[PDB]
């Protein structure tokens, strides 16, 4: 089955994917760049804080639908 | 994990990304996870952006109250700072290599605390917070290192060890932190 999930960034702007439970979140995030015109490896996806490794699913990570992915972009200082 | 990129940004005097931050931070909270909790760099952003109701849920699995101390790296768009919080002593305590932005960071990280104590019903903590700049972290001496002065004083810490360090030390603190990070594993 899909899931519906709200990818959001700093700007509050909102990029909604329908994606399978079980498939890995790499693929959504390679998307998301794509998206924003960005190289994939100066963001950051955080479900609920916690970093969202490459091999991670929805199903493993306990997502609902309609449930928020936060972006973030690479920090230096 | 990090890639060879997040790294090289501890070579030489290259900026510290959040990747190091980040990672460092972790390493650190796995030594000692009962003491200390550390935020991850993008938490006072979401604070400050999106309010409590944005960062509410980053504590799901966390008792923050039953912890020591609590380390907050604070990404000052071109700068890194410092927030800790002491459990015992209810003191917010700040260090930037400046002293600049004091305010508007203890004030959102208190904020944060009372509004957390009250959710969580723990009012032993609506009471008492006060509010402190670090006073004796050697100064920083170029315009590069706020980021290894940030993960030096977390470490120092967490570890309860003293803070003697100074600039000229910097350099090997990189190349410390550098190995741990390739290792992941804190060294003494």
């Amino acid at each position: 089955e899909y899931i519906k999930l709200k990818v959001i960034g700093q700007d509050s702007s909102e990029i909604h994917f329908k994606v399978k439970m079980t498939t890995h979140l790499k693929k959504l995030k390679e998307s998301y760049c794509q998206r924003q015109g960005v190289p994939m490896n100066s963001l950051r996806f955080l479900f609920e804080g916690q970093r969202i490794a490459d091999n991670h699913t929805p199903k493993e990570l306990g997502m609902e639908e309609e449930d928020v992915i936060e972006v973030y972009q690479e920090q230096t200082g | 994990m990090l890639d060879m990129d997040d790294l090289a940004t501890l070579d030489g005097q290259n900026w510290l990304n959040d990747q190091v931050i980040n990672m460092y931070g972790e390493l650190i909270m796995d030594a000692v996870p009962d003491k200390v909790h550390f935020f991850n760099s993008f938490f006072h952003r979401q604070l400050v952006t999106k309010g409590y109701n944005g960062v509410k849920r980053w504590t799901k699995k966390v008792d923050l109250f039953k912890k020591s101390l609590l380390l907050i790296p604070i990404h000052l768009e071109v700068h890194w700072s410092l927030i800790t919080v002491t459990l015992s002593n209810r003191i917010i305590s700040f260090y930037d290599s400046q002293g600049i932005h004091f305010k508007f960071c203890v004030e959102n990280i208190r904020k944060y605390l009372l509004t957390e104590a009250r959710e969580k019903n723990r009012p032993e903590f609506l009471q008492g917070w006060q509010t402190a700049v670090t006073k004796c972290i050697p100064q920083q001496k170029n315009d590069s290192d706020c980021g290894v002065f940030v993960l030096q004083y977390c470490k120092c810490l967490a570890l309860e060890q003293p803070f003697q360090f100074s600039q000229e030390d910097m350099p090997r603190v990189r190349k410390r932190i550098y190995k741990e990070l390739c290792e992941c594993r804190l060294m003494d």
